[PDB]
RNA sequence: GGAUGAACCGAACGCCGGGUUAAGGCGCCCGAUGCCGACGCUCAUCAGACCCCAGAAAAGGUGUUGGUUGAUAUAGACAGCA
RNA sequence: CAUAGCGACGUCGCUUUUUGAUCCUUCGAUGUCGGCUCUUCCUAUCAUUGUGAAGCAGAAUUCACCAAGCGUUGGAUUGUU
RNA sequence: AGCUACCAUCUGUGGGAUUAUGACUGAACGCCUCUAAGUCAGAAUCCCGCCCAGGCGGAACGAUACGGCAGCGCCGCGGAGCCUCGGUUGGCCUCGGAUAGCCGGUCCCCCGCCGGGGUCCGGUGCGGAGUGCCCUUCGUCCUGGGAAACGGGGCGCGGCCGGAGAGGCGGCCGCCCCCUCGCCCGUCACGCACCGCACGUUCGUGGGGAACCUGGCGCUAAACCAUUCGUAGACGACCUGCU
């Protein structure tokens, strides 16, 4: 039979998998649609939240019962070292999806960066791209490179920046530094392979990505809680203070 | 045969080209499909679509992850449509469905040799002229496929260079003719060989 | 230097929908499509060849790992060019959509 | 009653002699039948219908085919009938254009059972003439009395569809 | 679009049934399927018959609907339909494939033989035509 | 019943030229070219004469439902040639009550601005379909002129511009507001 | 054989080989129409698809196909316009 | 003013959310009312979206269509439904 | 401090085909008609996006094992052999498509010497044909005539070009080394001719796994445990640090 009263479900359908996310790093999923009328940009950043504060400012709402009064507002500061761009990845797309066409990494790869491909750094010989930063260096492997960037150009349809965060700027215990592909938008392929080159090795400050007073997206993995139960999970309501068996959980 | 059969989907009917597929694969010979968007199915669009959102309304009430599983892409739901005709849950039956390969739009391996037609399932000798009839590739397009534009690029590209070797082919067919004009009593002893016997009218 | 034998495929035993008769095969042979192109088949001897692991005698030459189940064409099946087959021993459920000869050895023309 | 292709019967029957008419009379039917078995029998079915005759208290003097007198010429055939709908019964009058009179009644048993779903033992023919055409007033019947008929032959739907079963080539519908 | 009709005195040729390979005329029209069918000279007396069965040609004969076969024979005779059609490329079209199909072994070998020799001749001279078309010297 | 043969021919004028490419009708006329294809339709198209220029239609074994697309065809191939001869030409006007429909023609007639139907905020802009040209009369008060060769595209224009003005939650019987197609005719009255 | 099924349809049973059938079938699952099968009817934005049997009525349709009866009309029908 | 909205006398259905009728399963046992909790489903739609009709001027209301996405509550009395 | 509360605070989103419905053009049915063919608008519905997970599903890229006889990679078809799995018994290297229509060829014009048009010519039960085409296996020796001789064969070198949808492929040049043989019709004899008999004939130098010898060119790494961290945590797992 039909339940007595209506009551709208506990919790949403959407998130449904509650586990443990298979990343750390919180992976952007989508990146802004690409029109080549805007001139070339990045459309991401790696941050690290250090902590909340409040501020007051003046609201210029008009119609608001707040127009022209100082309110507070909780803010949320998110440390914002400038990346470094140590390679180029193009995509081509293929009836089955996006796939990878081309990775070419730059010269001279940062060791915080370098530490990301190590497990063990402490027991390892630093032997990574060793012998791939000798190609950026003899004429064949010069001419390989150009090779690269001309089949990225003439082959793929977006490209990304892999960027790595500078944990030595950093307070934290971690030297390992985050990798992260930045999909460049705006413009055409060879013009976003360009500034992707003129980019190698360089920094990149979030000035040059975001601005004042813009809405963005903040992708993460949230605060980890363990095992819980459904009261505390899904937010149903607590069993009365009679039942035998216990009163945190779902009746039926 | 011992060859690979390379049948083109486009102009062929849904229900009538999977029967004949499903009894070659299960002949032991192996068959690749291609243009699985190009396949037509009988009856008025709409109609097909309601047939599809009815299989989509379909899941496991329990766990929808276990249930049926919705395939979006043209060639998925040829395969689907062929393993329907299979015995697939036996031995024989997973072999056979293992020697049939179906793609959307022609890969480079398929894309530069010749494709059969099977004419029973064709849709202009199997339909009236006048019945309406839906295309797989806006059929799936419109139930979730998420390829439709590229497919139809690259489908394109394709056409372009196809265009390009068949004007070759033309241009070498009329200098062989040229040829054969060229080495006429030098030619003529064999030539009316042949055409005593039938080859070469 | 050639074939000699007429390329067939084992599709199956002679069977209703629900029983199965394995001491006779349907063989479809390449080409033949129509049941009035089946007389010439009808007592042709067939040979399903196969390979195995350990070797075996060869008439007329060294042992090999090729064996042969032997048999013949007795009727043809249906309307479409098939033909039924009675060999030596059944034929082993494994060689359904495999390959078949017929040898034209007991020719009538 | 089933079918096949019919062909047409003279069936000529009479009561047996009795001492009450010591010559009854002889009565002839044409009958529409596959063979002559079912041509006694439906002459049965018949007289026993319109006269007080069985066929234990009768017999058949003759039963022969009755061939077209006129093979190879095409004619118009109204037929008038009788049969048995689900809801009633009713007179219908059908116009046919054949060879062979019996090629006719068999066009309008297939027609009968494809239009109305009637079947053989619902039909009941109770006439077959050869009317002329001026005299004719079904219009796919009449379309056809035109001295300079001319059609084209439009959508030619290929019949060898499995031989070959498959080829490179589409086929052509135009000729 | 189309240039072939049935009609009266339109000639068809006959592709499977009974008279296949065969020509005929249409002498009448029966119920939009079939045609009173009359092959005086090729040996097909008068019946109907079925136009799926029918191919028609390029060749109309004049006689009056429902004409006697004296009448479609004599039509038939004059401007004699046998030669015009064996002149035709149909005609020799089914004899070359007639003639193919009851090729020997003998015959297939010889063929074998005059086909390679005429190929390798024939692209010999492609080859040369390719070559001497590759000199181009021109703005 | 399966007709024999069912057949319709149309006459083409002088200054108008018609060119068949299978069952694609272009027609060629001093006011431009107009262009339709009746793929959909098995029929035969032929055009008969070098003075007259007849365009004949034919459909063979045709039944109940396709011998009704002769005419069709015809209606539509003679709707061209009109559309090429004198063009297709819609007023409509506009009715209002109370609130002035103030209609802003923008770029080239090809966009329709209406602003205070019923007098409501919002502003409806209707896109005219390609080859169609509206404007506002010079003659009458509340007038919108709408011009063009295919039949087709300027009277789905005009009833884009009727739907788009449509009173909502109200008695249509009594409030009558909105733009109504006055009168369909030609150009050049010829 | 009816997908499945105590009772329906065929047929009743020792262990086998060959031939042929019944009821029922012959796109593919799945043996067999891969016949150049015949004639029509039918489009369904819940089509239909075979004893028992596993789902439907009254009443409607200017959808289409046949049929019955009556009526008008070149002394000019019907419908449009006047 | 029959049919905006209703529908007498009749008559055809659907549903299994009522109660009967039966006794096919269960008597070497299927825990028997209600409430609480929680999920899902149906539509014969109360509200909301888009609509058509009115004895729809507006406002309010009534009838009907596509439609189950979303919602449908807090209490006194009573074990109660 | 940490956890935590509408008991504080922050954030919650775009498109597509369409339903009902209203229409356009337009027959059926010389009128009308949203419908028959053909079109338009159209929504808390539907599908997708955004968002969550990520296949007995793929991709690109990095590094790839010694201070000692010690492992590995690539190159050679380099050899001689094993173990194990068997299938197959010539190839087709590609227009786009229409079906009430098609295919091929050629002169004038236009798009920067090739394509696209318009003429004209042909073919169309497709013969520039998948009912098709190509290749074709007995091998050699004398021995002539024809095709050729601007020709063939290189697991011979070097260079170049095209191909990204899964390119894993294909083509073109330069140098060198050989045969003037190989294709058709003939002359001439020979080869185990194994004495009627099956699994013969190919792909094929097949795939996979261990091992021996042989030469050349190269490489000298990580993962896990333990320890630590606490952005994590039932335990595993996870984020980290360690001259
Ligand atoms: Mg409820
Ligand atoms: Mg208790
Ligand atoms: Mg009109
Ligand atoms: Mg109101
Ligand atoms: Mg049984
Ligand atoms: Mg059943
Ligand atoms: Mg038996
Ligand atoms: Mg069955
Ligand atoms: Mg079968
Ligand atoms: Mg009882
Ligand atoms: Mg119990
Ligand atoms: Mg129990
Ligand atoms: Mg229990
Ligand atoms: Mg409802
Ligand atoms: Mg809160
Ligand atoms: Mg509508
Ligand atoms: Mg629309």
């Amino acid at each position: 039979s039909h339940r007595k009263f209506s009551a709208p479900r506990h919790g949403s359908l959407g998130f449904l998998p509650r586990k443990r996310s298979s990343r750390h790093r919180g992976k952007v999923k989508s990146f802004p649609k690409d029109d080549p009328s805007k001139p070339v940009h990045l459309t991401a950043f790696l941050g690290y939240k250090a902590g909340m504060t409040h501020i007051v400012r003046e609201v210029d709402r008009p119609g608001s019962k707040v127009n022209k009064k100082e309110v507070v507002e909780a803010v949320t500061i998110v440390e914002t070292p400038p990346m470094v761009v140590v390679g180029i990845v193009g995509y081509v797309e293929t009836p089955r999806g996006l796939r990878t066409f081309k990775t070419v990494f730059a010269e001279h790869i940062s060791d915080e960066c370098k530490r990301r491909f190590y497990k063990n750094w402490h027991k390892s010989k630093k032997k990574a791209f060793t012998k791939y930063c000798k190609k950026w260096q003899d004429e064949d492997g010069k001419k390989q490179l150009e090779k690269d960037f001309s089949s990225m150009k003439k082959y793929c349809q977006v490209i990304r920046v892999i960027a790595h965060t500078q944990m030595r700027l950093l307070p934290l215990r971690q030297k390992k530094a985050h990798l992260m592909e930045i999909q460049v938008n705006g413009g055409t392929v060879a013009e976003k392979l360009d500034w992707a080159r003129e980019r190698l090795e360089q920094q990149v400050p979030v000035n040059q990505v975001f601005g004042q007073d813009e809405m963005i997206d903040v992708i993460g993995v949230t605060k980890g809680k363990g095992y819980k139960g459904v009261t505390s999970r899904w937010h149903t309501k607590k069993l009365p203070r009679k039942t035998h068996r216990g009163l945190r959980k779902v009746a039926c | 045969e011992v060859q690979v059969l390379v049948l083109d989907g486009r102009g062929h009917l849904l229900g009538r080209l999977a029967a004949i597929v499903a009894k070659q694969v299960l002949l032991g010979r192996k068959v690749v499909v291609v243009r699985c968007e190009g396949i037509n199915i009988s009856g008025n669009f709409y109609r097909n679509k309601l047939k599809y959102l009815a299989f989509l309304r379909k899941r496991m009430n329990t766990n929808p992850s276990r249930g049926p599983y919705h395939f979006r892409a043209p060639s998925r739901i040829f395969w689907r449509t062929v393993r329907g005709m299979l015995p697939h849950k036996t031995k024989r039956g997973q072999a056979a469905l293992d020697r049939l390969k179906v793609f959307d739009g022609i890969p480079p391996p398929y894309d530069k040799k010749k494709r059969m037609v099977v004419p029973a399932a064709l849709k202009v000798v199997r339909l009236k002229p006048t019945r309406k009839f839906a295309y797989l590739g806006r059929l799936a397009h419109e139930v979730g496929w998420k390829y439709q534009a590229v497919t139809a690029t690259l489908e394109e590209k394709r056409k372009e260079k196809a265009k390009i070797h068949y004007r070759k082919k033309k241009q070498l067919m009329r200098l062989r003719k040229q040829a054969e004009k060229n080495v006429e009593k030098k030619i003529d002893k064999y030539t009316e060989v042949l055409k005593t016997h039938g080859l070469l009218v | 230097s050639g074939r000699l034998w007429s390329k067939a495929i084992f599709a199956g035993y002679k069977r209703g929908l629900r029983n199965q008769r394995e001491h006779t095969a349907l063989l479809k042979i390449e080409g033949v499509y129509a049941r009035d192109e089946t007389e010439f088949y009808l007592g042709k001897r067939c040979a399903y060849v196969y390979k195995a692991k350990n070797n075996t005698v060869t008439p007329g030459g060294k042992p090999n790992k090729t064996r042969v189940i032997w048999g013949k064409v007795t009727r043809a099946h249906g309307n479409s060019g098939m033909v039924r087959a009675k060999f030596r021993s059944n034929l082993p459920a494994k060689a359904i959509g495999h390959r078949i000869r017929v040898m034209l050895y007991p020719s009538r023309i | 009653k089933a079918s096949g292709t019919l062909r047409e019967y003279k069936v000529v029957g009479r009561c047996l002699p009795t001492p009450k008419c010591h010559t009854p009379p002889l009565y002839r039917m044409r009958i529409f039948a596959p063979n002559h078995v079912v041509a006694k029998s439906r002459f049965w079915y018949f007289v026993s219908q319109l006269k007080k005759m069985k066929k234990s208290s009768g017999e058949i003097v003759y039963c022969g085919q009755v061939f077209e007198k006129s093979p190879l010429r095409v004619k118009n055939f109204g037929i008038w009938l009788r049969y048995d709908s689900r809801s009633g019964t009713h007179n219908m009058y059908r116009e046919y254009r054949d060879l062979t009179t019996a090629g006719a009644v068999t066009q309008c048993y297939r027609d009968m059972g494809a239009r109305h779903r009637a079947r053989a033992h619902s039909i009941q023919i109770m006439k077959v003439e050869e009317i002329a055409a001026s005299k004719c007033r079904r219009p796919a019947v009449k379309q056809f009395h035109d001295s300079k008929i001319k059609f084209p032959l439009p959508h030619r739907v290929l019949r060898r569809q499995h031989k070959p079963r498959f080829t490179t080539k589409r086929p052509n519908t135009f000729f | 679009v189309f240039r072939r009709f049935v009609e009266v005195g339109r000639v068809a040729y006959v592709s499977f049934g009974p008279h296949a390979g065969k020509l005929v005329a249409i002498v009448d029209v029966i119920d939009q399927n079939r045609a009173l069918v009359d092959g005086p000279c090729t040996q097909v007396r008068r019946q109907a018959m079925p136009f799926k069965c029918m191919q028609l040609t390029d060749f109309i004969l004049k006689f009056p609907h429902s004409a006697h076969q004296k009448y479609v024979r004599q039509a038939w005779q004059k401007a004699d339909i046998n030669t015009k059609w064996a002149a035709t490329r149909w005609a020799k079209k089914i004899e070359a494939r007639e003639r193919k199909a009851k090729m020997t072994d003998f015959d297939r070998f010889k063929v074998m033989k005059a086909k390679k020799m005429r190929n390798r001749i024939i692209k010999n001279e492609v080859k040369k035509l390719q070559k001497a078309a590759l000199l181009k010297a021109s703005p | 019943m399966k007709t024999i043969l069912s057949n319709q021919t149309v006459d083409i004028p002088e200054n108008v030229d018609i060119t068949l490419k299978g069952r694609t009708v272009i027609v060629k006329g001093p006011r431009g070219t107009l262009r339709r294809d009746f793929n959909h339709i098995n029929v035969e198209l032929s055009l008969l004469g070098k003075k007259k220029k007849r365009l004949r239609v034919d459909k063979w074994w045709g039944n109940r439902k396709e011998l009704a697309t002769v005419r069709t065809i015809c209606s539509h191939v003679q709707n061209m040639i009109k559309g090429v001869t004198l063009g297709f030409r819609y007023k409509m006007r506009s009715v209002y009550a109370h609130f002035p429909i103030n209609v802003v023609i923008q770029e080239n007639g090809s966009l329709v601005e209406i602003r205070n139907f019923l007098g409501e905020k919002y502003i409806r802009r209707v896109r005219m379909r390609p080859g169609v040209a509206c404007s506002v009369s010079q003659a009458q008060k509340d007038e919108l002129i709408l011009e063009g060769n295919d039949i087709e595209l300027v009277s789905n224009s005009a009833a884009l511009i009727q739907q788009a003005t449509t009173v909502k939650n109200k008695d249509i019987r009594k409030f009558l507001d909105g733009i109504y197609v006055s009168e369909k005719g030609t150009v050049q009255q010829a």
